[PDB]
């Protein structure tokens, strides 16, 4: 399915504080009123997504179905891949190769082959409700933010804050997720069966380089925020930084029609040389 | 972080994920101490023409 | 260009392209570009949004037009050779004329601001020459001169005249332009409305002014008494003193009537002006940019302070911003190729702002002359000159 | 070009020439007063015996050579165009 | 329109702002000598036939 | 080898805004003494001399 996206997404890039003033920030966010690909948390068991450039996960559930992610440049254990698993305990982040089954295990706690980690990290765990996440990977360090509020996806605006910064430095390019279910049985591949589980459903965005112009209050938390490109008269707020205009024309930017093909033209012919009579010779 | 100045007892609530304090123009203004976890003012010492 | 009518009147938004025809992008063809969102209208009406080429657009009121100016309504006179037109009454109004005269002193470090208070910095510094030296003296001299021009316009009367305190001249009421002795600053009404409606390191810093507000406020009020005690003749000598009503009489045949006109309305135009008074206090509070002038001034100085502290983290090139990185994290050949850009580019900033305080400064002074010889002619006199 | 413009004035050349047009009406029929409130229009000859006093000279030189005045006006103005014409 | 080269400006500052502020400056500015000058009478009187 | 163009490109489109910014202020004084001429010569009848 579809859905627009709301104001939502936006997050605190930059740990640094700041009262009563507006920023305009160049960063990787998610375009707002775009639209998410939705997806259900009922049984199949979920296929691979790419991991272009990050991700902005929701998810409205109630009885922990979706308990980690795993991401990496494959499910094979030819590459050191990464996992995360959240329980009712504490967090189990590691990065050691593990090889995956056809189809990751519906949770009989772990189905892998062997492994030969290099990173592992334990902390604790991250939880109507409706939870946000924002995955990013870029320098080295994969980042993760996040927020749990009060309630489809709300009108209501609210930024996610930085939660977890890795050092691990594996090149990441598909990515899925992990569900769970009480008294299910467990096997290496599965149908479309599934097994039973609460009512849930999880929508997935992708993020993109954009310029946002964020709005903070007196207690240096983000209120508001503006799309930089998405309409004219959020560009001329963009330009003039102030939420409101007064009467007037202003120039915001300029335009340029694209060039819609490419022609390389060279000397009509290719005159050669004596190749065809140092390899066709009579005689040595 | 370096830098120089006088540091005063600070009255501002830092949100628990940040480390820096900044005012209008990228000035410095605030910093937490990593040890005791208090917010600290920046003021650059006195100077002037004679 | 995007036109718009207000984010508090509504969101729509008209857009106008300005170099292209449509054909290559409602839709509207101007000479000034392509006009899209706004629907052209045959009437023409006094217009507020500009867009060029004679036209222009506004709010309809529920959606924007576009439409051609009105230079106003066709006043045919009756001419004839032998019809006069003459009036027979009058009415005395009171226009209100608003003049900037000078503007904040600023002066500079050289050293704070181009390296924060490095050693090595100033080193290598001290090969570009004497920039600084030029910079300062640029500054200094426009102090200088905006002190000099709050003293000609303002300091023109040698004596303090003091106001009588039986306040009774003819009728007329000047109780809104004298002093109020209740209010510990001494301003009169309007000019309390008038400090109240307009409100607004590394090494810069502002100088404070000469005069103080409280001076210049004492000056105005001994131009008041004078001319009210004394008329024309203490700006050319002794000041004599002379009963009000006469020394209007005395302007009126300056215009060309005849002085029995007004002593024998004495009543009526006592009325009139303070009518006119009373209404000038109304119109400066309602008007919203009345004072943009002086607004204006204010804004220009700061926001030019704003951008030159701001540029000092732009990084310019090199690997970081911050001196202290650059000079821990690599040897010195290549710290030095990488403090040139920064100092280079700190350089260049600082030498742009003060080429642009020189430009805003002979501005400022061409109109603080107009402002003194408006001083001289219109107070100090009776001017014949028009408008 | 390679990035700039000439955007183009707001009052064109005839919204121009129209305002003239009427200072000009203005000033022949109702000299001074137009300028100062309301117009009140006065015949063209008093118009100029005003000005002739104005000067210092008293009105009746202006009433007993109307005609020289207005032809020595005539060829003026005549001469004006070649001059600015021809000089280069 | 080089996107190597816009990547290397965009970390000189706001030295374009400026000047694209100077020049809209100087354009209103024109317009308005115009209208101060000609633009002085309030109606548009007719001349008689 | 990029640094050179951008900076002297810069340079040169400076220039050309400051000689835009002093030509500006002649005009205007000379656009003040227009509106001047009309209120005072056209408009009415001056006594200045010359
Ligand atoms: C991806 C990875 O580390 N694979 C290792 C492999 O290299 C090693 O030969 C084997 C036995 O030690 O264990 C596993
Ligand atoms: C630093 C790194 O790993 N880069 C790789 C790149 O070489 C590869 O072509 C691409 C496709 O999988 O994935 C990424
Ligand atoms: C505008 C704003 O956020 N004000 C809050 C105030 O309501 C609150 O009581 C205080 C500490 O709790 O922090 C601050
Ligand atoms: C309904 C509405 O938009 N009303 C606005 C008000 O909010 C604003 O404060 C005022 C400005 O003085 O203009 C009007
Ligand atoms: C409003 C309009 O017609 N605009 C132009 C017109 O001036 C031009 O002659 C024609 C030729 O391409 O293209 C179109
Ligand atoms: C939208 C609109 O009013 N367009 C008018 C049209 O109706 C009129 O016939 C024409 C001639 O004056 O001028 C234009
Ligand atoms: C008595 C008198 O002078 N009447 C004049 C007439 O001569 C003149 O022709 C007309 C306009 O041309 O105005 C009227
Ligand atoms: C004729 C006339 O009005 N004379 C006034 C008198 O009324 C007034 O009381 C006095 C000062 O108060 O000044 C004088
Ligand atoms: C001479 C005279 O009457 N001046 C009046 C004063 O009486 C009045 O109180 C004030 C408004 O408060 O306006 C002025």
């Amino acid at each position: 399915a579809y859905t627009n996206s709301f104001t939502r997404g936006v997050y605190y890039p930059d740990k640094v504080f700041r009262s009563s003033v507006l920023h305009s920030t160049q960063d990787l966010f998610l375009p707002f009123f775009s639209n998410v690909t939705w997806f259900h948390a009922i049984h199949v068991d979920n296929p691979v997504l790419p991991f272009n450039d990050g991700v902005y996960f929701a998810s409205t559930e109630k009885s922990n179905i979706i308990r980690g992610w795993i991401f990496g440049t494959t499910l094979d254990s030819k590459t050191q891949s990464l996992l995360i698993v959240n329980n009712a305990t504490n967090v189990v982040i590691k990065v050691c190769e593990f090889q995956f089954c056809n189809d990751p295990f519906l949770d009989f706690r772990v189905y892998s082959s062997a492994n030969n980690c290099t990173f592992e990290y334990v902390s604790q765990p991250f939880l109507k409700n409706l939870r946000e996440f924002v995955f990013k990977n870029i320098d080295g360090y994969f980042k993760i933010y996040s927020k749990h509020t009060p309630i489809d996806l709300p009108q209501g605006f609210s930024a996610l804050e930085p939660l977890v910064d890795l050092p691990i430095g594996i090149n990441i390019t598909r990515f899925q997720t992990l569900l769970a279910l009480h008294r299910s049985y467990l096997t290496p591949g599965d149908s479309s069966s599934g097994w039973t589980a609460g009512a849930a459903a999880y929508y997935v965005g992708y993020l993109q380089p954009r310029t946002f112009l964020l709005k903070y209050n007196e207690n240096g938390t983000i209120t508001d925020a503006v799309d930089c490109a998405l309409d004219p008269l959020s560009e001329t707020k963009c330009t003039l930084k102030s939420f409101t205009v007064e009467k007037g024309i202003y120039q915001t930017s300029n335009f340029r029609v694209q060039p819609t093909e490419s022609i390389v033209r060279f000397p009509n012919i290719t005159n050669l040389c004596p190749f065809d009579e140092v390899f066709n010779a009579t005689r040595f | 972080l370096t830098g120089t100045g006088v540091l005063t007892e600070s009255n501002k609530k830092f949100l628990p994920f940040q480390q820096f304090g900044r005012d209008i123009a990228d000035t410095t203004d605030a910093v937490r101490d990593p040890q005791t976890l208090e917010i600290l003012d920046i003021t650059p010492c006195s100077f002037g023409g004679v | 260009s995007v036109i718009t009518p207000g984010t508090n009147t509504s969101n729509q938004v008209a857009v106008l392209y300005q170099g292209v025809n449509c054909t290559e992008v409602n839709v509207f063809q101007t000479r000034a570009g392509c006009l899209i969102g706004a629907e052209y209208v045959n009437s023409s009406y006094e217009c507020d949004i500009p867009i060029g080429a004679g036209i222009c657009a506004s709010y309809q009121t529920q959606s924007i037009i576009a439409y051609t100016m009105s230079l106003g309504a066709e006043n045919s006179v009756a001419y004839s050779n032998n019809s006069i037109a003459i009036p027979t009454n009058f009415t005395i109004s009171v226009t209100t004329e608003i003049l900037p005269v000078s503007m904040t002193k600023t002066s500079v470090d050289c050293t704070m601001y181009i390296c924060g208070d490095s050693t090595e910095c100033s080193n290598l510094l001290l090969q570009y020459g004497s920039f600084c030296t030029q910079l300062k003296r640029a500054l200094t001299g426009i102090a200088v001169e905006q002190d000099k021009n709050t003293q000609e316009v303002f300091a023109q009367v040698k004596q303090i005249y003091k106001t009588p305190p039986i306040k009774y001249f003819g009728g007329f009421n000047f109780s809104q332009i004298l002093p109020d002795p209740s209010k510990p600053s001494k301003r009169s009404p309007i000019e309390d409305l008038l400090f109240n409606k307009v409100t607004l390191f590394n090494g810069l810093t502002v100088l404070p002014p000469l005069l103080t507000d409280e001076m210049i406020a004492q000056y105005t009020s001994a131009l008041l008494a004078g001319t009210i005690t004394s008329g024309w003749t203490f700006g050319a000598g002794p000041a004599l003193q002379i009963p009000f009503p006469m020394q209007m009489a005395y302007r009126f045949n300056g215009i060309g009537v005849t002085q029995n006109v007004l002593y024998e309305n004495q009543k009526l135009i006592a009325n009139q002006f303070n009518s006119a008074i009373g209404k000038i206090q109304d119109s400066l509070s309602s008007t919203p940019s009345a004072l943009g002038k002086l607004q204006d001034v204010v804004n220009h100085n700061a926001q030019a302070l704003n951008t030159l502290v701001k540029q000092l983290s732009s990084k310019f090139g090199a690997i970081s911003s911050v001196l202290n990185d650059i000079l821990s994290r690599l040897d010195p050949p290549e710290a030095e190729v990488q403090i040139d850009r920064l100092i280079t580019g700190r350089l260049q900033s600082l030498q742009t702002y003060v080429t642009q305080q020189l430009i805003r400064a002979a501005e400022i002074r061409a109109s603080a002359n107009l402002a003194a010889t408006k001083m001289s002619e219109c107070v100090l006199g009776q001017s014949k000159r028009v408008d």
